[PDB]
RNA sequence: AGCGCCGUGGCGCAGUGGAAGCGCGCAGGGCUCAUAACCCUGAUGUCCUCGGAUCGAAACCGAGCGGCGCUACCA
């Protein structure tokens, strides 16, 4: 089956960090997101089954002009980067997440 | 004819992972909602 | 004739201008640390200082609530399990509401103490004496 | 106040008269391509305090402590 430090990534321009809530089903997430919303979240081709995820992970969600209440995934940290932006606090002190 | 009541993104099928701009239209005639495809790429933002 | 009552309320509210000028607003922002698999909370000192409350009856009562297990380190208890910082913040609202200040009225300097062996509580400011062991 | 119970290894039971126990937990290993299941190895103790017969007690007893249930408010 498996035979067949890279620079952390900021938010920018209608983009931002989220809180994965619950695990939905068909490839679907929530996401609290770090802006005041309870936000759902779609898993993006090039990364459905490319990269695993988990609640209680820091996740770096695009969003929808077009569409406030639905955004989607474009990059899930390893725990590392979660606990970096967070000494130099970019999302808010009031959701902390370690492990 | 109708009326667009919002815009929103649908996802695409199994095999081709891509999100369709689409449109939440209420019909003028019979007052059923429906909705709509948009294509020519850039014509979302021409909705208002 | 009640006129001899207004006087004597007087009396009782220029004493407590004079004892009390400040008439809870000290208890320390439960600031913890959920590493996982792990959780270790710092202020569990400060938490026992600005409440007067001895540290081993707190933590005991912490354990009580919720079945739990873990050590306590270093002036910090470390529990090994799965909680928010708002359900802990949530369980020392809880003890704070019902051990440091009494219900009845604004007070906190009361303290534990052993009156034929529970902990019977007594306070300070006033000389309460009332049952609460569980 | 007196009597019935007790004195953890994180737990519950225990043999309590040779001196550290069993399962549940936890760390680690094994099997498997891999996971769970299963299989092995473990470090944890003033087995609560003080004295006593005893080669020797954690165990057998008693001059104190703590926590449990009743007698029940025992001027
Ligand atoms: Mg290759
Ligand atoms: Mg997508």
């Amino acid at each position: 089956k498996g035979r067949r430090k890279r620079e952390l990534i900021y938010k920018e321009e209608g983009q931002e960090y989220a809180q994965i809530t619950k695990m939905l089903g068909n490839g679907r997430v929530e996401a609290s997101c770090f802006d005041g919303n309870k936000r759902m979240a779609h898993i993006r081709g090039k990364l459905r089954k490319k990269v695993w995820m988990g609640q209680g992970d820091i996740i770096l969600v695009s969003l929808r002009d077009f569409q406030d209440d639905q955004c989607d995934v474009v990059h899930k940290y390893n725990l590392d980067e979660a606990r970096t932006l967070k000494n130099q606090g970019e999302l808010p002190e009031n959701a902390k997440i370690n492990e | 004819k109708g009326i667009v009541l919002e815009k929103i993104g649908i996802e695409s099928k199994q095999p081709n992972s891509a999100i369709r701009k689409c449109v939440r239209v209420q019909l003028i005639k019979n007052g059923k909602k429906v909705t709509a495809f948009v294509p020519n790429d850039g014509c979302l933002n021409f909705v208002d | 004739v009640g006129l001899p009552y207004s006087e004597l309320l007087s009396r009782f509210f220029n004493i407590l201008r004079t004892n009390n000028p400040e008439l809870k607003f000290r208890i320390p922002p439960p600031v913890c640390l959920r590493d996982g698999k792990k959780t270790i909370f710092s202020n569990i000192q400060d938490i026992a200082e600005k409440l007067h409350r001895s540290p081993e009856h707190l933590i005991q009562y912490l354990f009580a609530e919720l079945g739990t297990s873990g050590s306590v380190d270093g002036k910090r208890l470390v529990i090994k399990g799965k909680f928010q910082s708002k359900q802990m913040e949530n369980v020392l609202r809880r003890y704070i509401l019902e051990y440091v200040t009494c219900k009845t009225c604004k007070s906190i300097n009361t303290e534990l103490k052993r009156e034929n062996r529970l902990f019977f509580m007594v306070c300070k400011s006033c000389g309460s004496t009332r049952s609460v062991s569980s």
